[PDB]
């Protein structure tokens, strides 16, 4: 007799790629990839995860929050991922702004990239006594508070001549640092203008004027518009005649920073001390349920597989590495011909 | 392999085998026999899940966005940013495809040593009086039916019983 | 007999980590890294390597180097690594300044990053013909020169009225280009400032005034302040009773600039004319000594083993690379069980 | 390794062996004896002593800071800077871990070549007269005591002296 | 007799590098590698490339063309690939323009950037009923048209007061999107300026007037000069005694920008609208021919080999990698000391 | 190799093989002969063809301009993308080293196993009465000249010719 060793014969329907034979048939694969497809957004599986700033606040948005509207001030709680839901953030609430003329619609957005975040338990200068006159604060019909009938932003305060109706040249406010040793701090200022007749009842004169700012090497300009104003939207409701333009700066922990301004001035009095870092990326709400991985294209994601082919795209958490192509391991032998019959003769 | 292309193995293989890749056949005055081993069979798949665990096991950090560069005021940080993100990824995966290229090279490679371990296990159970051809045949002076490729298969064969030196 | 082919058997207590067979025992290791401890600066090896911007000035700082200050002028070495080993620099000199409102402090920074830096040797402008008026160029008791009794930076020039205290319109000056053509030039401006009775004898107009400046796109708006200055920090000491203001422009080769001033400028007299480029890491002072490599957390280090283990950070010279965990190479044999005795029955 | 289990080899070792990885042992009636083999154990500390230099001769290029950036003017081009710095950091790391683990793979498996190398070199130096068994083991018709196996070792084994045939 | 294997020796004088032998003679290699030869600048093979904006307007620069000169209006051909021949662009046409003092030299190469890029059909704002009064539009003689005789640039109008001759405090116009949904907008605009007595003459004040811009968070503020202006230069050669200074804001889609303004405006009335993205690297002109890929540093290259050595550059199309130093792979047998006589003893 | 060097194989070659790499010797009374082998010079040439497209047909991204970043409006951008450039140019470099390196060692070390395959073809074709000393040499009964070594490395040698057994 004749014994002899050998390999099987099969089925070798798929196909791998080496590295000196070129492409081989193999009886069997292990896949490493998939495509997942598009789910809902999830809180990250270990992780406390935010959506809103404050969600025990009602009836606000995110803008209502950072800008201090009356009774939608509260705790903010702390978190180590953010999920950014809104590209161009809006307002619902009091006063009238022009919201294109700054960059104020991304200050929500800024303040979620901290881990930390809180308002100031004291006012940061004392209004009613900085350089410009004797000031009153003034208050809005379109801006009631908890027992209702009339209120204003917490970061700010307007400040009205209380006596003397006169024209100003330039004034000059130092604004001190407040936070303690790490913290980053965020001033929100602005100013407001109406139409010539209520310029020249409210302040005394019925000139544009100009408005200045600098922190940390970086100035801002400002000029205002006296009268054909755009038209009101994301407020109250009630008719006005005059908007508000607003802006913040920030801070860099030791340093001070400085305003020049004129008539009209929204000057700052809460400022939001700020430190830590928080993970963010695109996403939308409600977030339902729980997941290892979130991503940008596809939501939450359970890990299976260690790759996955798609759309690559920004990602927190437990999750699978993107490649080209679907890659496959060999857990078979390579083709061998049905050569029994051939030997057999 | 390259291997088996010079030292004249056999280009074929049997279906018979249904309970491992690698294994036995005895051709004779009753035709052919078939069996197949389960230990060669086990390591290979034991080595490749092995590999399996290799590849799965390896980390990468994640991207998320930036925390300080805002939208439409930042466009030119943002767009390197992007391209950043671009560079990464091409780049990871082209090491991941060469780590796979490899594996898959080393797991088609092994199907000749594979085999060579078999051979020479055959030689020593097979006893002192067969004769080595050269390709892992083997000649041997006794009938061997399916039952005896059943028992040499199973790793009980003694030539002993065959009234033949051992 | 029965002569066999064997291999030892040791006690093998390291583990190594292979890809097809798990984790082994093996007898004996060789390790490529190590955690290197924290140690002081040093000087790089077979390079020259800058501290101090002037060394051979003494009682100065870089600040007061960088701003030209009286008795601080000096020929400054090149270099090809540099050490930035103060994130915000101070004077210790001449006149007080505001350091807050512009972004003056990290002007000696920015010249730490040429290799080759020169102060020019003729005044970019003549101070005295320059448009608004004859001027008079002013000096300070709080700035002696080397023959003690009044002087100023060699930078800028403090231009006072000669004849005619009157307020003037916004005036321009066209800043030429005076280096050679591969080199970038660093342009020192300013402007003072006083309380209200001062002003109206020093210049003829006691309103805030207003500055800009343009360079290669870059544009920047400043409006001054009158009385009520914050405390004298760094200067000489003597009292005063105004503050000046200093900024810096750059002019990339072939370039122009422009300022537009008004009553209390200080205008450019030396420029800075600097070319090629040098590698800066952060770390401190003194350079005790010589290293292969310079690391911003561990200091001077030599080059032992191939990799490290530690906090990565920024390096410069012979270096070791990083590596998330201790790696081992194999220079043993396997785990063999101590069979002897077994085979031996 | 792979080979050693299917081929028939022993799974232990002795401790005999103190001059050497890699070596022989003799069984007969006197007992055992071992001898440790020198120009096996030197070639494999040389391959891996090479092995080392190439893993210690590759660089990379330095990370330093950016030129024109200052602190306070230019954050979001900081933190991007920070990024890229980790980001490079975390894929050399990765690509430095590969390359050991593929070092520590070859070094393992070597195991086995080294000790068919050996094998065959003893059954050239043993005479035409042994019978090889297939397992490393060898069968002969004389006896062979510690200065015996301290000669086969050596690589001065003759056996003319033994009255057989060479 | 005796038959042994054997293998062949040869003369090896090719040397390549292994991991556990080191550096090794060989036979025979495959080099991977060249060193190319700088060449002109070619098409790329499979793509529409870009050199001039518009090739079939003649006379023309970048420049006109981007700013609107008359007869040098024309279709603009899309592109996925361009080439950046000019690193600072030049007129060579209408009124003289002060070309360093904003960045407007840098609108063409901004706009190469686009795939699709075109200019609207309407203008944007109506020009003689603007704020500010009513206004006729100005022509120049330097600045012909088809029928020859007075024109001016198509992307803004000159606007001097048709009745009341008189100061004016800033006014604000609001610039809204008229481009559709996924495109940019881009604005342009500016400001004019004479001496004193032509100023009096043209608009009714000779002091500086002031000029600001906002779009998106982005802002810019500028201040005339009156007089004493620099020498004419890329223009069409008429003696003047005025200059205009030219910019242009972003707007992102959606937005709205805001230009506050005195005397001397240059309303923008013909926008760019551009959507898409290219592919630029800098080149020169002509392109003659065509190749595989187009590098920075060596012109039209066809692929040979797999990699190559030399200066790395950025590169668009089909090209090789670059690597150090020169590969090479084994195509032989390792050396073999010629031996046969040794053993033919 | 690290196998040759034990297992007692020659270190020289000859210069008789021009028609190939791997071939055969005879040596004997008229002195030597040399021949050499077609199909194992061929398929090691085809293996070295297939890994250099392995190594040729690898992508990686383009890089070019940022589209919004200007010059001298930009300068802080534009160095950090040209910082990106120099690490990226880098990185790939380093890794197409490694596969180059890895790829050369591999060509390198089958020089040993193309040659196993050649020794026992040799025994297979050189017929049952040969003896196998251990080095990849042969002794036989009968004389071997030019045209002898002609047939044997084309594959048509039949001892029956020689009057022995087969
Ligand atoms: C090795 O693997 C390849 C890749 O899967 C196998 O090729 C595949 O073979 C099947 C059978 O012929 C092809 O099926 C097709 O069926 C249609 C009718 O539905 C017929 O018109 C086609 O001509 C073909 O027969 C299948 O398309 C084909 N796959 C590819 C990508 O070409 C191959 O059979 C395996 N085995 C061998 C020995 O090559
Ligand atoms: C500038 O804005 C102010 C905003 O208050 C405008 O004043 C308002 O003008 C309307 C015009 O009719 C006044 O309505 C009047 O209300 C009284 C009291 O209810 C009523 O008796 C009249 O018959 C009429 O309905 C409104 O009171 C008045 N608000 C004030 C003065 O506070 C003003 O018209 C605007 N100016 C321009 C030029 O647009
Ligand atoms: C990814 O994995 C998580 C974790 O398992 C999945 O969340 C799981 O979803 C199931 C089904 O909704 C829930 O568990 C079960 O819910 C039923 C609801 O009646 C309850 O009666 C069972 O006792 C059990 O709790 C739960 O939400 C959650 N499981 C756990 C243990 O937390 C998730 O659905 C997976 N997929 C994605 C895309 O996230
Ligand atoms: C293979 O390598 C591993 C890793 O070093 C070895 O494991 C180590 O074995 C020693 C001896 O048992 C352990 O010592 C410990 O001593 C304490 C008393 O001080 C005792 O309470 C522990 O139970 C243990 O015996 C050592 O911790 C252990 N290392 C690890 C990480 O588990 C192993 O011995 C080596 N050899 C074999 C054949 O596995
Ligand atoms: C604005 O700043 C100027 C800075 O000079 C202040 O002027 C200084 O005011 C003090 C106030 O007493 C003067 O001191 C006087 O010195 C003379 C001469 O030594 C002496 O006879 C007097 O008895 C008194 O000690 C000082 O001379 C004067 N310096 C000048 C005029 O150059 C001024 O007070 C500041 N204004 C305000 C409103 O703060
Ligand atoms: C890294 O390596 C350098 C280079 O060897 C080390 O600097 C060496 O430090 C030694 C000890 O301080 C010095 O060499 C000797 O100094 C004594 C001082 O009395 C002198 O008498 C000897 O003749 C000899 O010069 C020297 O500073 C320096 N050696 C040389 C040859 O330059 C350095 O300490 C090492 N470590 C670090 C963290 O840099
Ligand atoms: C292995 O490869 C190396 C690298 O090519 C070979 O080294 C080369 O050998 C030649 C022959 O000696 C050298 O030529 C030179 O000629 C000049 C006269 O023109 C003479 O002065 C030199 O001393 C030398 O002989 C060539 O420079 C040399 N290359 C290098 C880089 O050193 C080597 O011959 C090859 N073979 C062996 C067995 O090493
Ligand atoms: C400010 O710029 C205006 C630009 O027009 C200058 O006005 C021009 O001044 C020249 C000076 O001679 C006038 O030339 C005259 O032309 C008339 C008509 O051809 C001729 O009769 C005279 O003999 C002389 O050649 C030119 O007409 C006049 N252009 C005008 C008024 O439109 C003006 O001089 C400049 N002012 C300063 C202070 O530089
Ligand atoms: C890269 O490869 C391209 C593609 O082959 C080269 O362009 C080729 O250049 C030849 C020679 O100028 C031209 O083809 C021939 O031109 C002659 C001109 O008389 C014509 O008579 C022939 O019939 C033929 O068309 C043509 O420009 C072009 N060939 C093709 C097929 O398009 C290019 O020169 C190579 N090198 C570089 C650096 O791009
Ligand atoms: C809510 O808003 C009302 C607005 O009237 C506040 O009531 C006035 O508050 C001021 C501030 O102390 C008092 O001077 C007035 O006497 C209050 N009554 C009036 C104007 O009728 C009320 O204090 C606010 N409640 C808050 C802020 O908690
Ligand atoms: C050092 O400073 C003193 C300050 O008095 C300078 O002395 C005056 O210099 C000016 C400039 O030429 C002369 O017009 C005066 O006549 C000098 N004497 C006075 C005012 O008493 C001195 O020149 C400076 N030395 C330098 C700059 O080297
Ligand atoms: C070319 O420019 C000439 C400049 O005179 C234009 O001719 C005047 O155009 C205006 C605009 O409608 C008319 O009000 C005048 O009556 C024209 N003739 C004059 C001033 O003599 C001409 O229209 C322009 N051609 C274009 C723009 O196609
Ligand atoms: C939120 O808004 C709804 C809609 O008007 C209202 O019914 C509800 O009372 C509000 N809740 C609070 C807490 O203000
Ligand atoms: C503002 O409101 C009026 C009143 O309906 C409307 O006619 C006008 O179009 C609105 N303006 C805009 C810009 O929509
Ligand atoms: C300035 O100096 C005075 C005098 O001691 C001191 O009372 C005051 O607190 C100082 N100002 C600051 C901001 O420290
Ligand atoms: C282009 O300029 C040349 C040079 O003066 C001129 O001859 C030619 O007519 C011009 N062509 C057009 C179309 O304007
Ligand atoms: C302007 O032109 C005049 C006339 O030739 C010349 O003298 C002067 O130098 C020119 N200005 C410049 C800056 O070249």
């Amino acid at each position: 007799d004749r014994i002899c060793t050998g390999i099987t014969s099969s089925n070798s329907p798929h196909v791998v790629k080496t590295a000196t034979q070129g492409e081989v048939n193999v009886t069997g694969v292990i896949p490493l990839t998939t495509t997942p497809t598009k789910s809902h957004f999830a809180n990250l599986k270990g992780t406390e995860t935010r959506g809103k700033l404050c969600p025990k606040c009602l009836n606000c948005t995110d803008l209502d929050v950072a800008l201090g509207r009356p009774k939608c001030t509260g705790k903010i709680p702390s978190a180590r991922v953010s999920i950014l839901h809104e590209v161009r953030p809006v307002t619902s609430g009091c006063f009238p702004i022009m919201h294109d003329r700054t960059k104020i619609r991304q200050l929500p957005n800024l303040l979620r990239g901290y881990e930390h975040v809180r308002l100031s338990t004291h006012n940061v200068i004392n209004a009613e006594g900085a350089p410009g006159g004797p000031y009153k604060i003034g208050t809005s019909g379109s801006c009631p508070n908890i027992t209702n009938g009339n209120g204003f932003f917490a970061t700010m305060a307007w400040a009205v001549p209380d006596k003397n109706k006169t024209a100003t040249n330039p004034l000059t406010i130092e604004v001190p640092y407040v936070c303690t040793e790490g913290e980053d701090q965020i001033t929100v200022w602005g100013f407001h203008s109406d139409n010539e007749t209520q310029m020249a009842k409210l302040y005394g004169d019925s000139k544009p004027q100009t408005f200045t700012s600098s922190a940390n090497g970086v100035t801002t300009h400002y000029v205002s518009q006296i009268g054909g104003f755009p038209n009101q939207t994301e407020d109250g409701g009630l008719p006005q005649s005059g908007r508000i333009v607003v802006d913040y700066m920030v801070q860099k922990s030791g340093k001070t920073g400085t305003i020049t301004y004129q008539r009209g001035i929204l000057l700052p009095q809460k400022v939001w001390c700020a430190s830590g870092r928080s993970k963010v990326i695109k996403g939308s709400l409600p977030l339902i349920g729980e997941a290892d991985c979130l991503h940008e294209k596809y939501g939450g994601l359970n890990k299976s597989k260690p790759y996955y082919t798609g759309e690559h795209a920004k990602a927190i958490g437990n999750c699978p590495i993107w490649v080209k192509t679907p890659l496959k391991l060999a857990n078979g032998t390579k083709y061998r011909p049905p050569a029994k019959l051939l030997k057999e003769r | 392999g390259f291997f088996g292309a010079i030292a004249g193995f056999l280009e074929g293989g049997w279906e018979g085998m249904i309970a491992g890749w690698f294994g036995y056949t005895s051709h004779g005055a009753h035709g052919v026999a078939v069996a197949a081993d389960l230990k060669a069979t086990q390591e290979a798949i034991n080595k490749i899940t092995k590999n399996l665990n290799s590849l799965s096991e390896l980390e990468v950090k994640n991207l998320y966005r930036l925390s300080y560069a805002m939208d439409e005021l930042h466009n030119e940080i943002l767009e390197l940013d992007e391209k950043v993100d671009d560079l990464r990824a091409d780049t990871i995966s082209s090491q991941i495809e060469l780590a796979v290229l490899l594996s898959n090279e080393g797991i088609i490679n092994r199907e000749d040593w594979f085999l060579l371990a078999l051979e020479r296990k055959l030689k020593k159970m097979l006893g002192p009086s067969a004769v080595e051809i050269g390709n892992g045949c083997f000649e041997t002076k006794h009938k061997c039916n399916q039952t005896c490729l059943d028992k040499i298969a199973a790793g009980t064969f003694d030539a002993g019983e065959f009234s033949l030196p051992t």
